[PDB]
């Protein structure tokens, strides 16, 4: 003839959480940038025999 | 288009928990702080104070 409760009381749970982050950075661009690719010398022949 | 669709800011919270009878529960929090600092200078001039 017992019957049960409507529910049981749990236990409650609190959670604390935390998140942490850095960044550090550093960008450098010195010094001078000449050509690498240039014209070399060029020589040219023509001439009619006949 | 022209169908403009929006963006949302949202603060949701869904919990399961029990209480006593008229007791205050805390289901969330939050502290978020947040900086970020980016600097151009020139090589040597840059660091003269003021």
């Amino acid at each position: 003839l017992a019957t049960p409760s409507p529910f049981d009381m749990e236990k409650m749970v609190w959670l604390d959480v935390n998140i942490l982050e850095i960044r550090k950075s550093v960008l450098e661009n010195f010094g001078v940038d000449w050509s690498k690719q240039i014209p070399g010398p060029f020589a040219a022949f023509g001439k009619d025999f006949v | 288009n022209g169908f403009t669709v929006p963006g949302f800011i949202t603060r949701r919270s869904n919990a399961e928990i029990n209480v006593g009878d008229g007791q205050t529960m805390v289901i969330s929090g939050l502290v978020n702080p947040k900086t970020a600092k980016n600097v151009s200078k020139l090589p040597w001039l840059g660091d003269i104070p003021i």
